[PDB]
């Protein structure tokens, strides 16, 4: 249900910025499912690195960290 | 699996213990099986700190109790069907239409069905069994109407309304709008029952369960001084009865007087001016001692009894004025007008 | 008017819209004549005579006469067909509840466990000391002798498997002999080991109901700080003087001509308070940091000064005492 | 000018009221339990009991264990087919009583648990031999906290209650006693009682309950009772966190009053523990002294008495309450110093007999107090 | 489109009877001191001599059978609330104990009369029935109903049901609430 | 219908007038009542 | 006779118990097509979004704690993330003489991606 | 406000006190250690000094800020 609080007008506000000018209605579903399976693999990895410090607490550090190994480099966050 | 071992003579050898470890871990009240202890999950904010004599007379009492007969009675004195009723539309229990996708309450059919006496293999409703019976007749509807009609020649006008509710699935009865918008006070309910003017706008979740500690519903729980003070004026309401507002002084909580308004004149009377407990938060809408009543019971000296006239919608109502001023019998349903030196 | 109203029921309605004023009320009360049964209640209705007639077999006479089937009341006929509003209860409070939850669970399973070991250990030292020549034949009674009859269904249908608990039961009705010792004895080892764990259970409900139940008996402390923050302020406090001058002036014209000349009144009967409060602000102003050393000390003879004038407190005294 | 706020006295014995006390207990009863999620249950008798064998109280009364009551004999007052129904319906065959679920009101709020029939037979018996000992005079007091279950209905269990074995024990009062009190100073109505006796002069019914939006609803000033028993169901509706010395002041008078006015012959005082602080469904404010003076200032008219206990869902604060009217009626005061017995884990953590009030607010104010029992004490004009 | 004009009398009746079922939870009492053939013969018997018209006569006699057929076989589909189901059920249940099959005309009141009147133009407008026809059982319609305003005080009376057994309605049960309301 | 629910147009003085006629009347009529009677038991008192 | 049960429960009364001017459509979503390109604010509210975290981590592991900088970067990740795959999918319609975003749009963009 | 807050404490200190120094604990919770001690450790609880002017102590701790909220409104309750 945590899911649901990616809300519909938030896809659109996502496809508006991705330039999209009609959004199906199943495509918000949709994108819910792709999220979560998505941001269930960086946090997945961004707690192997984090259980690896033996620290308790995530970094932002680290979650660029695991994104640099998915391939997705992100700036700004330092690293 | 061969709980006792009988011998070839049929006695008794041995017995062997089934599986206690098949519900030997279930989950039970504490979330952990009773075979095991509290987790340290649990007990690090149970347990202030967490690091990483039999002198009882409690078995005397099977020896000291004496029973007790002594009474004077003693010895002796495919398709998923709906989750609603097609009929009231109303959750329940349902006998399903097997070639229909409807749904009826055992008391709601024609007869009603006994909740234990089902139909042995298959049910239909009184549609679907319409539908059958029409399908397996050659000749169409309109020739078993005429059929019908005509070996029905008692009564003609009623014969197509006597054809007609056969295939009809039987439906709980509703008042059709036309009885119903001739009375604007009268509303209907969620589950189809009536509703007026005398009754309250029903409380959500949010506010009976999903409000804080301190502040209730009840207004019972704490001292809320803001209920004296008028919202939309600011003034302080000023109970009928006894001409005061006893606000209190958060200091002497105990000097402020529960008030409350009326729901229909809006009066504020204390809680104690008319002997009341409660708050009236939900149900019926509360009304004040001050308001005429909508019935009223007199000794004949059997009785009588009398109901003022229902409130109707401006179309179908007709005001009319009295020529006779005095001793004009009126049935108790009247209006008041403003009175316009010489009178006096 | 209409000969539709009674003349007590015009007398209470009349009760209640005149009835401080004394005065009027009376001159009506008599100007009318008023000289001073079937009160139903409001939570009660009457059945019909078919819905009494309902077979119940032990009634007598008396029975018959001196109880009531006609007039009923139910809960869902007083709430409207509303509901219910219960109590609010803290978190303390609910988790105080879980607490005894727990324990009554513990204790409720292990007591019917200990009291089904009592009997089957009664069956056992009986069938000890008597030969195998007839204890192939020895059979045992539903309820095996005891007042209950389904207390030691439910261990049994708890401890063994759900479908094997059945056929465990018919087993020591019809051949004690085998299924009695067994039985007593995997009941034993359950109670004991249900017991440890109730005791390392019994550490946790205790820590947590010494660090729980103190603040679950408080009410209006739990709730003190945001109701002082939002009651002890300027509104309420002009809410209050202005609610009394109102409620003396709305009763200055019905009675009581004197009118008085003040709406709060407070008493001081103990002076060692003062310098209670004055030792408590004199620790405040040690302890702040946002105002200023000079303002500091103007607070505290401003505090002292109006302590000493506004009171019969000397500024010796108050030197003296603080 | 009837109410008057008066501080709540120490609780004083009467030397010169020694009664014969008849305690009724049955082991079994505790070993029933409604559900897994429910408030109500039977443990809190034993746990009672334990305080009271504890506590050498068992040297001052005798303990009976009552005969459970058959089929017939709970039909004194409920149908046959609602007590048929309570004796056959388990858990296990609840699918194949779905009529009876809904029209006898079990199944929710009144849960189906494998030892119902077993637990409504002890209560009722428990209260029947308490009566029948009252009635041939082998004890003045009778004391039975295996029932009170006074919100049970002729064909309907309600309020966590399957049998009224407190009318069963004003029948078998009645067949000895031309007028019998019963007293409610639990926090919910006795309506199951009252609606009993609503029609007749012979048995007066008195609760002391909160009527809010609370359950069961039933208990208006205003219900007095119809027929014969006109004026003979006397209601106190009260507020929330009635303290001990307004609940004093509201139920001496009252009680005061019954007496010398309708002069029953015995006495059934329903103890339900609910009436405390700290409980969980209950609303009230009153301490193990506020819950216990009424059951010392009802020993005081010296009437044959049957004292049963009630509701109470916090089983630590109902048993020691227990335990202390229990002593009373001994005319002992016991020391708030528990001894040691099985449950001690629960009392914790001073490990004392007291109950402890919440420091809630006493809403019921003296004027609502005062018009309640003015119109009380004139309803009771008539029952001379 | 097909409408009937019911006094608002009779429509206050209608809407206090919905109120005492749905809200009040009363059921009527059955059988009536008063039913529905006895009001359908009644009004047979004095409008059958209000006029001299022999076609006019065979017309008021073939409504009030048609109307009788009609109510008999509509009430156990389409006339009576949910909570009434359950009386209807105990009603067919005592009339196959003795073996006589259930007739509405001799156990239900006027009520369940007024009922049918009321419901009855949707039943009109379900039906291919021609313009004629409607329009002249709308007219017999009208006629009766104009017919119980002038009798609206001995069918249609107002009591309470915790004060007078003669009343119209009675109060429940909690059980029969329970088996009603519950499943 | 319509005419079968009027409601009355009636005015603060014509109830004033009607409620002072009609207690006037309950007050004589059951004040003249028991002269009556008072009357009549004088005569049964006599005529014994 | 198939039965079911809905009500659900076994007793009724639970609640009484003691326990105008206006644009053609797709003129405004192309001026905020121009908003939300213009603009680099996070469009998807935060504690929303880091609310998503707490509960689909802690499947990883629990009491873990995150900073702050972390939920803001996972949020920049996602919204990056989201938007690359949304103007390829717009491609993806705009390829099938579309201009609707479609499901299956994205279930083959992600497969060209390889993302799958 | 103060004062008569503070003299709802003062009036009832003398009972408060006794009751606080006649503070008999139960023997088998004295034998198991089933009572607690946080309070005891902290010196939060008023045992050999008097209530009100323990409660004065208390409440300038509080004020210093050397003493939490939590346990103030602890050893107070
Ligand atoms: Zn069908
Ligand atoms: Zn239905
Ligand atoms: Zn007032
Ligand atoms: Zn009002
Ligand atoms: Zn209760």
């Amino acid at each position: 249900d945590n899911i649901q609080g990616i809300t519909k007008p938030a896809i659109r506000r996502l496809a508006r910025r991705g330039g999209v000018k009609r959004i199906s209605g199943l495509i918000y579903e949709e994108t819910r499912g792709v999220l979560k399976v998505f941001l269930e693999n960086v946090i997945r990895d961004a707690v192997t690195y984090t259980e690896h410090a033996k620290r308790k607490t995530v970094t932002a550090m680290d979650v660029v960290y695991a994104l640099k190994r998915q391939g997705r480099t992100l700036y700004g966050f330092g690293g | 699996k061969e709980l006792l071992e009988k011998d070839s003579k049929g006695n008794i050898i041995k017995l062997n213990e089934p599986s206690t470890i098949s519900e030997d871990s279930k989950v039970s009240v504490t979330g952990l099986p009773l075979n095991k202890g509290p987790s340290e999950k649990i007990k690090r904010e149970s347990l202030w700190n967490y690091r990483k004599r039999n002198d009882l007379k409690t078995f005397l009492t099977e020896n000291m109790t004496e029973e007790s007969n002594i009474r004077s009675t003693i010895g002796w004195n495919d398709f998923e069907n709906e989750d609603f009723c097609s009929a009231c539309n109303q959750s329940g229990s349902f006998l399903c239409c097997d070639t229909c996708p409807k749904s009826f309450h055992f008391l709601c059919l024609d007869p009603p069905i006994d909740p234990n006496n089902l139909p042995k293999g298959d049910w239909h409703c009184n549609e679907c069994k319409f539908k059958i019976f029409i399908n397996n007749s050659m000749a169409t509807l309109k020739k078993i109407e005429s059929n019908f009609i005509k070996q029905n020649n008692n009564v003609k006008i009623f014969a197509k309304l006597l054809f007609n509710i056969d295939s009809h699935n039987p439906k709980q009865f509703q008042l059709p709008n036309y009885i119903k918008e001739t009375f604007p006070a009268v509303k209907t309910g969620s589950r189809g029952q009536y509703s007026d003017e005398n009754d309250k706008i029903p409380l959500t979740d949010r506010q009976l369960f999903n409000t804080s500690y301190g502040q209730s519903i009840t207004k019972l729980d704490s001292y809320n001084p803001d209920t004296h003070i008028d919202s939309n004026s600011g003034k302080f309401l000023i109970c009928y009865k006894c001409n005061q507002t006893r606000l209190g002084s958060w200091s002497h909580p105990e000097n402020s007087r529960l008030i409350m308004t009326c729901d229909y004149c809006q009066t504020p009377w204390h809680l104690d001016c008319v002997p009341r407990a409660s708050f009236k938060n939900l149900g019926s809408k509360w009304k004040c001692p001050l308001h005429s009543p909508t019935k009223v019971y007199k000794k004949i000296h059997n009785y009588k009894v009398w109901k003022k006239q229902r409130l109707i919608n401006k179309k179908n109502q007709l005001y009319y004025e009295p020529l006779q001023k005095i001793g004009y019998q009126n049935n108790g349903n009247i209006q008041i007008i403003p009175t316009t030196n010489s009178i006096k | 008017s209409q000969d539709i109203l009674d003349l007590d029921d015009l007398v209470e309605k009349v009760d209640f819209y005149l009835g401080s004023n004394k005065e009027l009320f009376t001159w009506f009360k008599n100007f009318v004549g008023y000289q001073e049964c079937e009160a139903f209640g409001p939570s009660y209705k009457r059945l019909p005579k078919s819905d009494t007639f309902m077979p119940c077999s032990g009634r007598d006479d008396m029975c018959w006469e001196v109880l009531n089937d006609e007039w009923v009341g139910h809960p869902v006929w007083a709430s409207e067909d509303s509901g219910f509003i219960a109590h609010r209860k803290n978190q303390y409070e609910e988790t105080l509840f879980k607490i005894e939850e727990e324990r009554h669970e513990y204790d409720f399973y292990i007591e019917s466990n200990l009291r089904t070991i009592q009997c089957l250990e009664t069956i056992v030292n009986k069938i000890e000391n008597m030969t195998e020549n007839e204890k192939a034949n020895f059979k045992l009674p539903p309820g095996l002798g005891h007042t209950s009859m389904t207390i030691y269904k439910k261990v049994i249908r708890k401890v063994y498997d759900k479908e094997r608990g059945f056929e465990i039961i018919d087993a020591l009705h019809e051949h004690p002999a085998v299924t009695a010792p067994v039985v007593l004895k995997r009941l034993k080892q359950k109670d004991e080991e249900w017991r440890r764990a109730q005791r390392e259970w019994n550490k946790v409900w205790r820590e947590l109901e010494q660090k729980v139940f103190f603040k679950s008996l408080d009410h209006l402390g739990l709730t003190f700080k945001q109701a002082d923050k939002k009651l002890l302020t300027t509104k309420q406090l002009i809410s209050e003087i202005s609610s009394i001058k109102v409620d003396q002036t709305n009763k200055k014209i019905h009675w009581l001509t004197p009118k008085p000349k003040s709406q709060l009144d407070f008493d001081f009967p103990d002076k060692n308070i003062f310098y209670d409060i004055l030792c408590l602000a004199d620790t405040f102003i040690t302890h702040t940091t946002a105002y200023s050393n000079p303002d500091k000390e103007r607070l505290k003879d401003l505090l002292k000064y109006f302590i000493s004038l506004f009171f019969s407190i000397s500024f010796e005294k108050i030197e003296e005492s603080l | 000018m009837v109410y008057e706020a008066t501080p709540f006295d120490p609780i004083t014995v009467k030397p010169s009221d020694k009664r014969r006390v008849a305690y009724f207990y049955d082991a079994d009863v505790g070993n029933y339990a409604y559900g897994a999620g429910h408030p109500m249950k039977p443990h809190r008798i034993r746990m009672a009991h334990s305080l009271i064998m504890n506590y050498g109280l068992y040297k001052k009364m005798e303990i009976y264990r009552a005969k459970p009551a058959t089929k017939q004999e709970m039909c004194q007052f409920h149908t046959d087919e609602y007590i048929d129904f309570l004796s056959r319906v388990t858990p296990d065959n609840l699918e194949m009583f779905k009529r009876e679920s809904v029209k006898f009101n079990v199944g929710d709020d009144c849960p189906v648990f494998d030892g119902l029939y077993e637990y409504c037979s002890i209560s009722g018996g428990g209260s029947m031999e308490g009566a029948a000992r009252l009635n041939r005079g082998k004890c003045d007091v009778a004391v039975n906290y295996a029932g009170g279950l006074h919100h049970a209905k002729k064909s309907e269990a309600s309020g966590f209650c399957y049998l009224n074995d407190i009318v069963l024990g004003i029948i078998e009062l009645l067949r000895y006693h031309p007028r019998v009190l019963y007293i409610d100073i639990d926090v919910h109505h006795g309506d199951g009682v009252e609606e009993a006796f609503y029609t007749t002069d012979r048995v007066m019914t008195c609760s002391f309950h909160k009527y809010g939006e609370f359950f069961p609803g039933t208990g208006e000033l205003r219900d007095i009772g119809v027929g014969a028993g006109k004026n003979y169901a006397v209601n106190v509706p009260l507020r929330d966190g009635i303290d001990d010395a307004t609940y004093r002041s509201v139920f001496e008078p009252v009680i005061k009053k019954i007496m010398e006015w309708y002069q029953p012959s015995a006495v059934v005082l329903q103890c339900g523990g609910d009436s405390l602080s700290g409980d969980r469904l209950g609303c009230f404010n009153l301490s193990m002294e506020g819950h216990a003076n009424c059951v010392n200032y009802v020993k005081s008219f010296g009437i044959p008495m049957m004292v049963v206990g009630g509701g109470g869902y916090t089983m630590r604060n109902v048993a020691r309450t227990w335990c202390f009217e229990t002593g009373l009626l001994n005319n002992v005061v016991l020391d708030k110093d528990l001894p040691y017995n099985e449950y001690y884990e629960y009392y914790g953590p001073d490990y004392k007999l007291s109950v402890r009030p919440s420091n809630m607010f006493n809403v019921n104010t003296p004027e609502y107090l005062d018009k309640v029992m003015t119109n009380i004490f004139a309803n009771l004009e008539n029952t001379k | 489109k097909i409408s009937l004009q019911i006094p608002i009398k009779l429509k206050s009746v209608l809407v206090d009877d919905w109120e005492y079922v749905t809200k009040d939870k009363k059921i009527c009492r059955l059988p009536a001191d008063v039913t529905v053939e006895m009001v359908l013969n009644k009004y047979e018997h004095e409008v059958s001599q209000e006029l001299e018209s022999p076609g006019s006569q065979s017309q008021l006699s073939e409504y009030c059978a048609g109307l009788k057929l009609y109510f008999d076989k509509c009430l156990g589909n389409m006339l009576l609330y949910r909570l009434e189901r359950l009386q209807y059920d105990e009603l067919l249940k005592k009339s196959s104990k003795d073996q006589k099959p259930l007739v509405p005309i001799r156990i239900y009141g006027a009520i369940h009369l007024l009922r049918l009147i009321s419901v009855l133009p949707e039943l009109i407008s379900s039906t291919t029935m021609d313009l004629q026809s409607c329009q002249l059982l709308i007219k017999q319609t009208e006629d009766f109903l104009v017919w119980l305003l002038m009798h609206v005080d001995e069918y249609f009376n107002d009591k309470d049901p915790n004060r007078s057994d003669d009343a119209l309605y009675v109060n429940t049960s909690s059980q029969y609430e329970g088996v009603a309301l519950g499943m | 219908f319509n005419q079968d629910f009027k409601i009355t147009q009636i005015d603060e003085n014509s109830i004033k007038y009607d409620f002072f006629d009609k207690i006037y009347k309950s007050k004589m009529v059951q004040k003249r009542k028991l002269f009556q009677f008072q009357e009549s038991l004088i005569d049964k008192l006599v005529s014994n | 006779a198939r039965t079911k049960q809905t009500a659900r429960k076994s007793t009724g009364g639970k609640a009484p118990r003691k326990q105008p001017h206006r644009y053609r459509p797709g003129t405004v979503a192309l001026r905020e097509i121009r908003r939300y390109q213009k603009s680099t604010e996070l469009l998807i509210r935060k504690l929303p979004f880091q609310r998503l975290v707490r509960e689909i981590a802690q499947d990883f592991k629990t009491d873990l704690r995150f900073q702050s900088s972390a939920v803001m970067a996972l949020q920049e990740a996602s919204e990056a993330y989201l938007v690359a795959l949304f103007e390829d999918t717009n491609l993806a319609a705009i390829h099938a003489k579309r201009v609707t975003i479609m499901p299956k749009d994205i279930q083959l963009a992600r497969r060209i991606r390889g993302e799958r | 406000t103060i004062y008569e807050r503070l003299l709802e404490i003062k009036q009832m200190n003398e009972r408060v006190t006794k009751e606080i120094n006649t503070r008999s604990t139960v023997t088998f919770a004295k034998d198991l250690d089933l009572l607690s001690s946080q309070l005891s450790e902290m010196g939060l609880d008023f045992v050999g000094e008097d209530a009100y002017k323990q409660v004065l102590r208390l409440s300038r701790r509080l004020i210093n800020g050397d003493l939490e909220h939590q346990w103030f409104e602890e050893s107070l309750r």
